[PDB]
């Protein structure tokens, strides 16, 4: 009822005052507004990856990265321990004692774009059981509730299982590897076997299949690596004659990884028992159409620890693994020294080298145990899992751009020696992206662990992820 | 308002500007209109939450008695920023960020939706005709080529485009609006259209086809 | 209360009050503390106090603008 | 709607110069090139002189691209990308033929599609019956020796796409035979319905 008086009072304009704070608060208003939303997330991620490439890193031990939540009872799984009953059982025993081969008794069928969450577990009786993990993944409570596992299906395999690898490009395909045979299973949406095929490696006498690796980003292409040679087949056309055949002039084959150059063509890295690292550009010249190709190039890595003794680099290597997400090659040697090489995509030369000096919680052990079975959690960049060649303890490593966060996964009680490892990122009841880590021990007990969001979600932050 | 503190301060400052320009005398309004509209166009230009954009555009609309002039100033400001950033990125040869790419794409799409006449008039005004078209198509093609052939091979960061169909639909609606208003550079557009039609990826060729059906 | 006579006085207080609040956010120490992005301190509380006082200014001006 | 009308007329005339670059692209890679023409011909009102120049001009270039006078027909049996572009272009001509202008309640039988009549006249002038006969002779020996995918409509039924998503082009010979037995029927019936067009000559 005083509109005219209100206008007369407001005749002293505050717009000059409004602009004369706004002008000098703009200095931070602009900064916060540009920080708001996903603006700059791409640039932040690019600078984070560049400093990961460049900045030197030191290794620290920790335990807060990984938090156990649930623990299954003993005997939940039957005949988990392999007694190696058979003619090849003694050979497998000798190989595992020599630690040349590592047995992977399970796998997971799940893809970033797919819906599957299947868990395949192998038995000694030549049977692999496919199981649904929906109930296990949806249970986040840390109580002592009895786990309920719904057996999706099962399939008897006519030869001993040493490794199970699900195709990372598509959850549909699962490869089963033993000492001398390879199988490929295409599973239905309910976990039942829809298709079954057998690969024929035509192995020579005295050689054993090390492992079968799917070519990254490639569906029907599988490379079977043995102790002497690698054979690369494409299931889409031929399962008898491999497209590529790679051999090693001297010493035995230990491990094989793959990467792609700037153009995109794949490159195979083979690290041998002699400790030498070799690289090969796969193409028509090196294709199996022209016959076996012997790998000749040798990577030149010069380090004080890496001494070429009696034609062996640190007494031979253990495992090799290139990270597609991190654009960097992991490797380790029999002496227990682990190295991370950032390598040029065009000259194939290591641009930078990062040591990984693993220090145990107890001071009794000085030398670090050898690293093998590198495993990277899909949709969770930076987190890798490895196992010890000599002791078999799991080790979870986060490659921070400036540091190396390592953690040993020790289960209480220690009577249950952990046999195999897996880790899947999935959704929760509250539609939260959570990383659940499933350990299988020798007693058949399952250990359920969970990735600390305050410690394991650096790359998963909205400031580093595009919307 | 659960947003940031400075964002809340900005909302309050702009509603105070509304207070001044709805309560105050006409004299102070016409003195402060220049600075107020300049600051409003600025804050509209730079990235910020949607609420402050909405209130700033409401302020600027209330400032102008005629809607056409208001929308013309908004168009020239934002399109000039787009032109300068695109020209700088093209000249230096850097890879345009996908986020700023989609911001520019959606802004241009909205402008074409509302007034393609003014959009053509400014984006083709001299600050060869339809060079804007050539450069934006070139940027699209470099970004698409930079995108990895397989999403699996991509690292934690994803180079290239993410929502291909939305981007191509926005680009084709831009070209169609320009063809409706401008007629000389059509001989160029045909070529780019055909380049969009022979692309190996079905999700771009078929998307451009169905966009042509829905718009023409 | 009633027809809104209180707005004739309280707004006047707001007229100086935010200006008073301005006389706190213009100092170099205060803006430096803001740039450090620290929640604890009198600067953040006073900026919320501003937000509120010309939020009340909004509450009166919207009614007066819809009084047409 | 005028400005859009000349927009389509120009766009049609631009696409006509770039037809021949589709020689090596591949059939599966080239359907939308003609799918867009299908709309470009929707409001194709024949009465306009510029429009009818555009029509008969495009008919002439598709006829020339088909190359009905080469008579070198022993290569049409095998599967080659240029053969598939022939197949899709004649499928486009077939879709043009099947397009009928729904007339009013008038009893006159001359209310046929202007596009269809023009296509039929052009094909009869170019003499497609001879090519039909030669290609049939070429494929007689072949026959006696024989003893989420994108929306592909209307060139291929969506059921066909969902049944042969691996390759809609595996049955190239069957599709070519269906095209070359179906087209003469339609040109014959449209010529019968039109008194002005003389019936085509057919021998034993």
């Amino acid at each position: 009822g005083c509109r005219e008086e209100l206008q007369n009072q407001a005749n002293f304009s505050f717009a000059p005052l409004v602009l004369d704070m706004l002008n000098f608060l703009m200095d931070a208003i602009q900064t916060n507004f540009q920080q708001a939303s996903a603006v700059g997330s791409s640039s932040r991620a690019q600078q984070a990856l560049s400093e990961l490439h460049t900045v030197e890193k030191a290794v620290e031990m920790t335990d807060q990265l990984m938090v156990p939540t649930l623990g299954s009872q003993e005997g939940a799984f039957e005949n988990v321990r392999m007694n190696y009953s058979g003619d090849q059982g003694q050979t497998i025993r000798q190989l595992i004692s020599a630690h040349v081969l590592r047995r992977v008794a399970m796998c997971v069928l799940s893809s970033p774009h797919g819906r599957r969450q299947h868990l395949a577990v192998s038995h000694e009786k030549g049977k692999i059981t496919v199981l649904q993990l929906s109930a296990l993944l949806k249970q986040a409570d840390s109580s002592k509730r009895k786990l309920t596992l719904t057996r999706l299906a099962s399939a008897p395999v006519p030869f001993t299982v040493l490794s199970l690898t699900g195709n990372p490009c598509k959850e549909d395909y699962l490869a089963v590897c033993g000492l001398k045979d390879c199988h490929v299973l295409t599973f239905s949406s309910s976990g039942s076997v829809s298709d079954h095929l057998v690969l024929h490696p035509q192995l020579a006498t005295g050689n054993f299949i090390i492992k079968a690796v799917w070519l990254p980003g490639s569906q029907t292409e599988l490379a079977i690596v043995t102790a002497d040679f690698v054979k690369i087949y494409d299931l889409c056309v031929d399962a008898l004659s491999p497209t590529f055949y790679f051999l090693l002039p001297s010493s035995k084959i230990r491990d094989v990884t793959f990467l792609f150059n700037e153009e995109g063509k794949n490159i195979i890295v083979i690290m041998s028992s002699a400790g030498y690292i070799y690289t090969q550009l796969m193409e028509e010249a090196s294709s199996a159409q022209q016959g076996p190709f012997y790998v000749t190039n040798v990577l030149e890595i010069n380090h004080e620890d890496l001494k070429d003794s009696n034609s062996q680099v640190a007494g031979g290597g253990v495992s090799v693994y290139y990270s597609h997400v991190l654009q960097m090659l992991f490797f380790s040697y029999c002496q227990g020294k682990s190295f991370a090489a950032t390598i040029s995509r065009t000259t194939l030369e290591v641009l930078q080298l990062f040591p990984i000096n693993i220090k145990s919680s107890n001071g009794g052990s000085k030398t670090s145990p050898a690293l093998c079975q590198w495993s990277e959690v899909m949709n969770h960049p930076g987190l890798v899992c490895c196992v010890q060649q000599t002791t078999g303890v799991p080790l979870v490593v986060m490659v921070k751009p400036d540091t190396f966060l390592i953690q040993e996964i020790k289960t209480l009680p220690a009577k249950a020696k952990i046999q195999d490892m897996v880790a899947i990122r999935h959704t929760a009841c509250n539609e939260q992206q959570r990383t659940t880590m499933i350990l299988l021990c020798e007693d058949g007990s399952l250990r359920i662990y969970m990735a600390n969001v305050e410690n394991t979600s650096y790359w998963l932050q909205p400031s580093l992820q595009p919307s | 308002t659960s947003g940031t503190v400075l964002e809340r301060l900005v909302v309050s400052s702009l509603e105070a500007l509304e207070s001044c320009f709805a309560v105050g005398p006409i004299i102070e309004k016409e003195r402060n209109k220049n600075a107020a509209q300049e600051l409003a166009t600025l804050l509209l230009s730079l990235p910020a939450p949607a609420s402050v954009q909405q209130q700033s555009k409401s302020l600027l609309a209330s400032l102008h008695t005629s809607r056409s002039a208001y929308h013309s100033h908004k168009d020239q400001a934002l399109l000039s920023k787009a032109v300068q950033c695109l020209n700088t990125s093209s000249k230096e040869g850097k890879d345009l960020d996908p986020e700023v790419f989609q911001r520019l794409v959606i802004t241009a799409r909205s402008i074409a939706i509302m007034r393609p006449n003014n959009l053509v008039h400014f984006t083709e005004s001299k600050l060869d005709c339809c060079s804007f078209i050539t450069q934006l198509v070139n940027h699209f093609w470099k970004l698409h080529a930079s995108k990895p052939k397989n999403a699996f091979l991509a690292p934690a960061c994803l180079p290239g485009l993410t929502h291909i169909e939305a981007t191509v639909n926005a680009l084709v609606d831009i070209i169609h609006g320009y063809c409706t208003c401008e007629l000389d550079c059509i001989n160029t557009a045909s070529k780019i259209y055909m380049q969009m039609l022979l692309c190996p990826d079905p999700a771009v060729s078929f998307s451009c086809k169905q966009a042509l059906i829905r718009v023409l | 209360a009633g027809q809104g006579a209180g707005h004739l006085q309280l707004h006047n207080a707001a007229v100086d009050w935010l200006s008073r609040c301005k006389k706190y956010l213009s100092q170099k120490n205060v803006v430096e503390k803001l740039n450090a992005n620290v929640m604890h301190g009198k600067h953040v509380m006073i900026l919320e106090c501003t937000c509120h006082i010309m939020s009340y200014l909004a509450d009166v001006t919207n009614a007066l603008s819809q009084s047409n | 709607s005028n400005r859009l009308h000349m927009v389509r007329l120009m766009l049609l005339e631009r696409l006509l110069q770039t037809l021949p670059q589709l020689r090596n692209v591949g059939g599966v890679r080239a359907i939308p090139y003609m799918q867009v023409i299908l709309m470009l011909t929707t409001d194709l009102d024949g009465e306009d002189e510029k429009d009818k120049g555009a029509l008969d001009n495009l008919l002439s270039q598709l006829i020339a691209e088909l190359g009905m006078d080469k008579k070198d027909v022993s290569k049409k049996n095998e599967r080659s990308a240029l053969n598939e572009v022939h197949l899709v272009v004649m499928r486009l001509l077939s879709v043009f033929m099947s397009r009928t202008k729904s007339g009013s309640k008038s009893s006159i039988c001359e209310s046929s599609s202007l596009i269809s009549s023009a296509t039929a006249a052009a094909l009869l002038s170019s003499g497609a019956v001879d090519y039909c006969l030669h290609v049939l002779k070429s494929l007689l020996e072949y026959w006696k020796s024989q003893q989420s995918p994108p929306d592909m409509s209307p060139f291929f039924l969506r059921q066909y796409v969902k049944g042969h998503a691996a390759d809609v082009f595996e049955a190239y010979t069957q599709l070519l035979t269906e095209m070359v037995l179906r087209l003469p029927y339609q040109i014959k019936k449209i010529t019968d319905t039109n008194s002005r067009i003389p019936p085509p000559v057919f021998d034993h």
